[PDB]
């Protein structure tokens, strides 16, 4: 995930949850990411769009 | 598990009574595993 | 001396097997101590006043026997190996509960050989 | 113990079509 | 990738049983406006044998012997308690519900009894559908004089029992059970609508029992149930078993047959409900016109013997129609189509003559039920009862029309 | 070659971490010596962080119960004894609880010194009924397990809740080979894998001094 | 058989060679092994052997106890091994677990004794009701041979099966 | 060993299960026929022992309550290994005999003797002293204090056991345990030794073995048990045995 | 009763006072085969006579061997297959014939030593 | 025995092991006001009322009191008859009930609420009687003192009552160990008495 152009706040949340690679991020659903603190619904679309663009 | 808390001493007749109550309450498969664990505990403490 | 007695005890009852559920006997043994009652099957109803506290063909547990002691239960009629309608076999109700399994004794149990061992072994 | 108590029509009759 | 892709009952409802060895497998208790129910929480796949759905320990039940003498299993009434004298004064045949009601009220008064907790999930006096709670105006909506008179006798019998045994001179331990007649009437209503009668073996004693079984009295009735009750004598557990080989989908309601072979008027008298697909409901025909039983059964694919009719539009009402319609049969004599049309026409006229006896129709009753806002539970039950009978008679007219045409 | 791997991991809750680890291949008799040394290091040689003293400010009249607080003074001390902390502190520092009034006082309300962190924010401390101000000063220490109106708190320093080892032996003819398993339970202030690493380093630091030489 | 580092070891660091169950002594009532092991330890540390005629109590009461305790103390004093004679509990000493290094809670008697190296079933099965196991463990030649021996006494033993279906009698080939 | 298991040497097991080892070799094509399968057994080919473990699994044997059924496991050495609560060895051949051995003669459905219904496998000898020493609590009275008197508190049982592992307390040193269950402590049915009643409404009831804190203002009820880690260890062992079996089944 | 629909949710409205280190033990229970011991007792609770249960299991086991001879006698035992099937018929989940293997075996030729 | 049956909702119902004790309850939001002029005693769970024995002068006007019970736990292991019968049974057996007067009849939620330990009434289950406790005050200050500082100590089966200062509070361990030391000291001397050299020996 370090090589994805994620915002720093999003990056810290994923690392805090021990999500390190692209495959780890993919296997997480959209409800799981909301369970993480400081990561909300408004952050899903911008994260999906980066993965949509990738 | 609603086991009573013994707090005085466990001698030969006390453990025999407990096993019989465990058999009647939990059945023989549970008590057989309990016996193995209690047996191990007794050897280790001795 | 213990082995010779055990062989004779097993021999005299080796043929006794639980072969029927209920021989349909009417007689029972009257009793007026707790260990000789646990597991027995009742041969008649027991009343405290107008209330039936234990029914015919109901097996006696520890709770029921303590109730008979607490109240004025003078006579209890139970089914024993002495009441069964046969000497070549016994039924489930006249034998009563199994010691090794907690329930009523199962059909096909060789209870004669079990009785022979249970007396010979502590010799 | 365990020994107690002894232990073609509709074929070749289809529519020709 | 995974990144790019009826309310549940009170959680304490199952927990109070669960801490006392109640187990539910693949089902969940859900609550709606019409009451509690048991639904498959997942796809219950078929097996070679019946699957265990629920296990209810004996010690959480309230049971009494069906036949005299009255013994309680487990025995909760102390020796010498005056409640036994009240139970012992009942009619052995008719007053089984009074005996269970006395036990039920007595159980609520005991601090350690499970039904002290479980009683809070029982329907209240304004929520139980039993006709014992129905007012005289609710009985006016039944449009069935025979059922109304039966209910009035039931209410009279229940009330007179309370007045006789709960007078002013009784002890306080008796007064506090049923302080008012409505409290005792409610208890009898719970007893009638929730009692499960089974033959059980407890230890070495085999006997018939009237049983109040928690979490199993939440199963609704169906004449094509996907579950059945099974007593396990060895550990004294009531099993709810799904039918062997039958697949049950997620969300499907788990049901048992309360009363095999019983008509809706019997379901109304006992449980205060009726079904439009009751396969045993009957309609009084004159018998002047008869249809061909074999043709009617084969047209709708109804197979089996008359007492075990089943369907391979067709539902329990058509099966009931086969059993209640006037029929003839002459081994293998075929029916003349023109003579069968006269019978079908005459049977439909008699069916419409009976629909014209009701002031309203089935769909008018259905819209009345939707328009209700302050209706008692028994009022809606009374309307559903007469509406179901109209739906049954209307189903017969449709079935006869289909049968008359499929006979060509 | 000798290698280690984590075969099982689980997080039952915020304060219950489990981990199982494997070390293979080992020669006969080596697994027992490693398992014994690692277990002793895991249980008393790893430093944990705990609250060791509490001081109720505002002069609460030195009674066994406080007006507005549901729990007695002793119950508050027992609750403070159960709060799991982690830190890198050297020496001793002070924390502080300052709550305005009614509601639930939890570990979330503790003001922490720089390196100190809280593991379970929902851990309960006190229930306040009246809108009284409660001011409790805390003493926070980092210690090994084997090591003024302020109430002492008898803390047990054990970030590793439990540890066990077992040995499997395999053979093909005369060639023997044993495998070491190590199970670690932590209270969430440290992962089982991190506890494995610190126990190894602490053991190594204990035996380095025997290799020390002196200036001449 | 345990590695030497797993055995319990003494306060001089030496692991023991054998561990005997102490519960065997009171039931068998052979206290003489307790005297011998203590005196054997003293002799090894003192470079002495002892040849003692039986019934030394004829000289005085507790003659064996005096001999053993005095020799244990002399061994402890001469070799500077205080664990050999503990005034609190003579003959016993605290020893350590080789696995953990922790001492065992109570003092343990240690010594150097001289150790030598040396050179109804049918009814039970019927009681269990295992009829097919019993048949396997019995198997017929036992009965066929019985018939012939009875034939030598002008007796015939025929086995007949009566069919429950058609009531026809079959003579088994015995 | 478990109660239902026993250990057999290779030399004994290979003779008892030779027919099954031969079939296993032929079934998995490691031996062409019967004659070849015998030579590999004769020559101690290492593939034989892999097959022997497979065929022994799930196949009980009878050892001669004088005769019982156990599940055999291969052990190192040359001796038969039996569990402490227990020479002819019989291998059932037919499926009828194997069913009877597993379902009727195993050492866990016969826990009660038929004579009076007593348990058979009660711990004895070294097992019994270990429990006795473990549950022999603290010294009391004149054996605990030299003079007439005119202890640690643990939040949970795991902290008390952890302090014992760190050599902070002894096995029989008294302690107070915060109790968050119902009052299930077997004790003498006695009234409190002393009641300390504060003027603000809280009162402490001091019994011989536990302390109960109550109030006339709140509904609080706090229980502290005076026990030892030995009593805690014995209670935990049985409780964790019950919980472990439930989770595994 | 019927109010529009709005309805009274039933709750406990009453107090019921009746309302972590076993990983090594749980894994050992499965290793020694104690799980099937509890399953056998579970099946015998549904049986009136334990001797006919033994006969029925043996009869079903004989049918398995005739149907598929080569699949039994090694890692999969027919009697163990029958017991696991009958537990699964009740709706519970068990591995087939209770067969499990060591995942930490250091390759072929190595036997775990007890 | 009285000829009538009282209305039990006009009374405090106090349940003990061997009796139910009834004291008239004047209406009050806190339900802690007692009218001792009318009292009854009954066998447990019965409605046959009789006058209890009164062993001390009773209050004549209404007083506010806090109630606490005195007794023991009967933790047994009952026989296991039915399947899943409990392994233990834990019940509370109440032998005495203490009624402690609120100082100046203040309410529980009063910020100046304290208990008046000088006026305590004891209900005894064994004798079906009610009496006033005899209290010994050791706190310096006499009748006019800070009631917030005093501690009530109850011993001897609820028969000895002593008011001490809260700073003289004994550790619960000390209370337990005092009882054990006294009992074992007497038992040891009784054991040693039969040795014929007892009269020429010392305790140490
Ligand atoms: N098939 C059905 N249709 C309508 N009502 C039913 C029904 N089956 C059961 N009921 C209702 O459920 C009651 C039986 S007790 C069944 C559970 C109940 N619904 C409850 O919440 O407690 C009956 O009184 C009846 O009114
Ligand atoms: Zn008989």
């Amino acid at each position: 995930i370090d090589q994805l152009e994620l915002p720093p706040r999003i990056y810290n949340c994923l690392k805090k949850s021990n999500i390190h690679t692209l495959l780890d991020l993919l296997n997480n659903s959209q409800e799981d990411l909301i369970k993480m603190e400081h990561f909300h619904i408004e952050d899903v679309k911008k994260l999906l769009d980066i993965l949509e663009k990738k | 598990a609603n086991l009573v808390f013994h707090n005085k001493v466990i001698d030969g007749t006390a453990i025999k009574r407990l096993i019989s109550r465990l058999i009647d309450h939990f059945g023989m498969a549970y008590t057989s595993h309990i016996l193995d664990q209690v047996k191990t505990l007794g050897f280790q403490q001795a | 001396d213990a082995g010779y007695l055990t062989r004779r005890l097993v021999e005299v009852v080796q043929h006794i097997v639980v072969r029927r559920t209920d021989c349909g006997t009417i007689r029972g043994i009257s009793v007026s101590f707790i260990q000789t009652l646990i597991g027995r099957v009742l041969a008649d109803d027991i009343y405290i006043g107008s209330r039936c506290v234990a029914f015919r063909n109901q097996d006696l547990g520890i709770g029921l026997v303590n109730r008979f002691i607490t109240f004025g239960t003078q006579s209890i009629s139970i089914r024993t190996p002495f009441t069964c309608r046969s000497t070549s076999w016994i039924c489930r109700l006249c034998y009563g509960r199994s010691p090794t399994h907690g329930d009523l004794v199962e059909l096909g149990e060789a209870v004669g050989i079990i009785a022979g061992q249970s007396i010979g072994e502590p010799g | 113990g365990t020994g107690f108590n002894k232990g073609d029509i509709l074929f070749y009759h289809r529519e020709f079509c | 990738f995974p990144l790019f892709q009826l309310e549940s009952a009170d959680p304490d409802f199952y927990k109070i049983g669960y801490v006392r060895r109640v187990r539910a497998y693949g089902v969940e208790f859900k609550e709606g406006p019409d009451g509690f129910g048991i639904y498959a929480s997942k796809d219950i796949e078929p097996r070679r044998r019946a699957r265990v759905i629920m296990e209810i320990p004996h010690e959480l039940m309230i049971t009494i012997r069906q036949k005299h003498p009255w013994m309680f299993f487990p025995d909760i009434v102390p020796i010498g308690h005056p409640i036994f004298d009240i139970i012992n004064s009942t009619d052995p045949e008719r007053d089984w519900d009074l005996r269970l009601a006395c036990l039920l009220l007595f159980s609520f008064d005991r601090e350690d009894h499970f039904w002290r907790l479980y009683g809070d999930f029982l329907p209240a006096a304004d929520e139980c559908s039993s006709l014992l709670l129905a007012t005289e105006e609710d009985l006016a909506e039944l449009q069935d004089p025979q059922l109304v008179s039966t209910i009035r006798q039931q209410q009279k019998r229940v009330l007179e029992f309370w007045e006789k045994n709960w007078h002013s001179g009784v002890p306080l331990k008796i007064k506090r059970l049923a302080e008012d007649a409505e409290r005792f009437i409610w208890a009898v209503s719970i007893a009638q609508t929730r009692c499960i009668s089974m033959k059980t073996r407890i230890g070495a004693l085999v006997q018939d029992l009237n049983m109040m079984i928690p979490y199993a009295d939440m199963l609704n009735h169906s004449f094509e149930p996907n579950c059945f009750l099974h007593w396990r004598p060895k550990d004294r557990i009531l099993e709810v078993m799904s039918n062997a080989g039958q697949a049950i989908k997620k969300g499907e309601e788990m049901t048992i047959n309360y009363m095999p072979g019983q008509k809706n008027n019997m379901l109304m008298e006992r449980y205060g409900f009726s079904t439009p697909v009751n396969p045993w409901d009957a309609i009084p025909f004159s018998g002047d016109s008869r249809i061909h039983l074999n043709s009617f059964l084969s047209v709708f694919n109804i197979f089996g013997l008359p007492e075990e009719y089943y369907h391979d539009f067709v539902d329990g009402a058509v099966i009931a129609a086969a059993r209640t319609l006037p029929t003839w049969s002459d081994i293998d004599l075929p029916p003349i189509p023109s003579a069968e049309r006269k019978a079908v026409k005459e049977l439909q006229d008699e069916c419409r003559k009976m629909l014209a006896e009701y002031p309203t129709t089935s769909e008018q009753d259905q819209k009345l039920l939707d328009s209700l806002s302050e209706a008692r539970t028994t009022f809606a039950t009374a309307v559903k009862y007469r509406m179901h009978r109209k739906m049954f008679i209307g189903k017969i007219i449709k079935a006869l029309d289909i049968y008359q045409e499929r006979l060509l | 070659t000798l290698q280690w791997k984590c075969v099982e991991s689980r997080r039952d809750s915020k304060r219950l971490y489990y981990g199982r680890f494997i070390l293979s291949p080992l020669m006969k008799g080596q697994a027992d010596t490693i398992g014994i040394a690692m277990r002793r290091a895991l249980l008393g040689e790893i430093e944990g962080t705990c609250i060791t003293r509490a001081k109720f400010e505002n002069i609460p009249h030195d009674y066994s119960n406080i007006v507005g607080i549901q729990e007695s003074v002793h119950e508050i001390l027992m609750n403070l004894n159960e709060i799991v902390l982690k830190s890198n502190l050297y020496g001793t520092r002070n924390a502080l609880i300052c709550v305005q009034g009614p509601g639930y006082i939890t570990a979330r309300d503790i003001i922490l010194p720089p390196s100190v962190e809280i593991v379970d924010n929902t851990q309960h401390i006190a229930t306040l009924t009246e809108p009284i101000n409660l001011c409790i000063g805390l003493k926070i220490e980092r210690n090994r397990g084997y090591s003024d109106r302020s109430y002492p708190i008898d803390a047990v320093f054990m970030p590793v809740q439990n540890a066990n080892h077992s040995i499997h032996s395999y053979g093909n003819g005369n060639e023997k080979q044993e495998i070491l398993f190590i199970e670690i339970w932590t209270n969430g202030s440290l992962t089982p894998k991190e506890a494995l690493h610190e126990a190894s380093r602490n053991l190594i630091n204990l035996f380095i001094p025997f290799l020390h030489v002196e200036e001449e | 058989i345990l590695p030497r580092q797993d055995m319990p070891y003494l306060q001089d660091g030496r692991p023991v060679d054998m561990v005997f169950n102490p519960l065997g002594v009171p039931s068998r009532m052979n206290v003489g092994q307790i005297f011998e092991c203590s005196l054997g330890l003293a002799g090894s540390l003192l470079d002495r052997h002892y040849r003692i005629a039986p019934f030394d109590e004829r000289y005085e009461q507790e003659a064996s106890r005096k001999l053993v305790f005095s020799e244990l103390y002399e061994a402890s004093k001469q070799t500077a091994n205080p664990w050999v004679f503990e005034p609190e509990y003579p003959g016993k000493s605290r020893i350590f677990d080789g696995r953990t290094g922790d001492p065992f809670e109570q003092p343990v008697i240690i010594g150097k004794p001289y150790i030598l190296k040396l050179i109804m079933e049918v009814w039970a099965l019927e009681g269990f009701g295992v009829a097919h196991i019993l048949q396997e463990m019995l198997t017929p030649e036992s009965f066929r041979l019985l018939v012939r021996e009875l034939r030598s006494l002008a007796l015939e033993l025929n086995h007949f099966l009566v069919s429950e279906k058609n009531f026809q009698i079959n003579r088994k080939e015995v | 060993l478990s109660l239902h298991r026993c250990g057999l040497p290779r030399e004994i097991a290979i003779e008892l299960f030779q027919t099954f080892v031969i079939r296993g070799l032929i079934r998995q094509h490691l031996a062409s026929n019967i004659g070849v399968a015998k030579s590999q057994i004769r020559e101690k080919k290492p593939i034989v022992w892999e097959i022997l473990q497979e065929v022994m699994q799930g196949h009980p044997v009878l050892l001669n309550l004088g005769i019982q059924s156990f599940q055999p496991i291969l052990v190192e050495g040359r001796t038969i290994c039996l569990h402490p609560l227990v020479m002819a060895v019989h291998v059932p051949l037919s499926l009828e005999a194997q069913a009877e051995a597993r379902l009727l003669m195993f050492s866990h459905m016969n826990l009660l003797s038929p004579a009076i219904g007593d348990p058979i496998s009660v711990p004895t000898q070294d097992m019994l002293i270990g429990l006795y020493v473990l549950t022999s609590g603290t010294r009391r009275g004149i054996c605990a204090n030299r003079y007439n008197p005119c202890e640690p508190f643990f939040c949970n049982s795991y902290d008390a056991i952890g302090a014992y592992r760190q050599k902070r307390i002894n096995l029989d040193s008294p302690l107070w345990l915060r109790w968050q269950l119902d009052q299930r402590v077997i004790a003498s049915k006695e009234v409190p030794i002393e009641v300390h009643y504060e003027s603000f409404g809280n009162y402490h009831e001091i019994y011989a073995h536990y302390l109960i804190v109550r109030s006339v203002k709140k509904e609080t009820l706090y229980i502290y048990i005076r026990t030892t880690v030995g009593h805690i260890s014995f209670y935990r062992e049985i409780e964790e045995a019950i919980q472990g079996f439930s989770q595994a089944c | 009763g019927i109010q529009r629909r709005i309805w009274r949710r039933r709750t406990l409205t009453k107090k019921d006072d009746m309302l972590p280190f076993v990983e090594e033990q749980v894994r050992k229970i499965k290793e020694v085969g104690k799980v099937m011991t509890m399953d056998i007792e579970r099946l015998l609770l549904s049986e009136d006579n334990r001797f006919e249960f033994v006969n029925s299991v043996a009869a079903e086991a004989t049918e398995y061997v005739e149907k598929n001879r080569d699949e039994y006698g090694g890692t999969k035992k027919a009697i163990f297959h029958v017991l696991s099937n009958r537990v699964n018929d009740l709706g519970f989940d068990r591995p087939e014939a209770y067969a499990e293997s060591d995942p930490y075996k250091p390759g072929p030729g190595y036997l775990k030593e007890y | 025995v009285v000829d009538y049956r009282i209305n039990e909702d006009e009374f405090h119902k106090i349940s003990l092991l061997d009796c139910d004790f009834f004291i008239r309850k004047p209406p009050d939001p806190d339900n802690d006001v007692y009218d001792f002029r009318e009292m009854y005693v009954t066998p447990p769970d019965t409605d046959i009322y009789s006058v209890p024995r009164v062993l001390a002068p009773m209050p004549q006007k209404y007083i506010r009191c806090a109630m606490s019970d005195y007794g023991c736990y009967d933790v047994t292991e009952p026989p296991i008859d039915a399947p899943r019968d409990p392994l233990y049974k834990s019940e509370r057996e109440i032998s005495k009930v203490f009624l402690t007067k609120h100082y100046r009849n203040r309410r529980l939620n009063d910020p100046e609420f304290v208990l008046d330990f000088e006026e305590i009434y004891v209900i005894d289950s064994k004798t079906k009687s009610i009496t006033r406790a005899r209290v010994l005050v050791t706190v310096p200050g006499g009748r006019k003192r800070d009631r917030k500082d005093d501690l009530l100590v109850i011993r001897d089966n609820g028969n000895s009552f002593k008011i001490i200062h809260v700073g003289e509070r004994d550790d619960p361990t000390t209370v337990i160990e005092r009882e054990e030391w006294t009992k074992t000291r007497e038992d040891m001397e009784k054991h040693l008495r039969k040795l014929r050299d007892f009269s020429v020996s010392n305790w140490f």
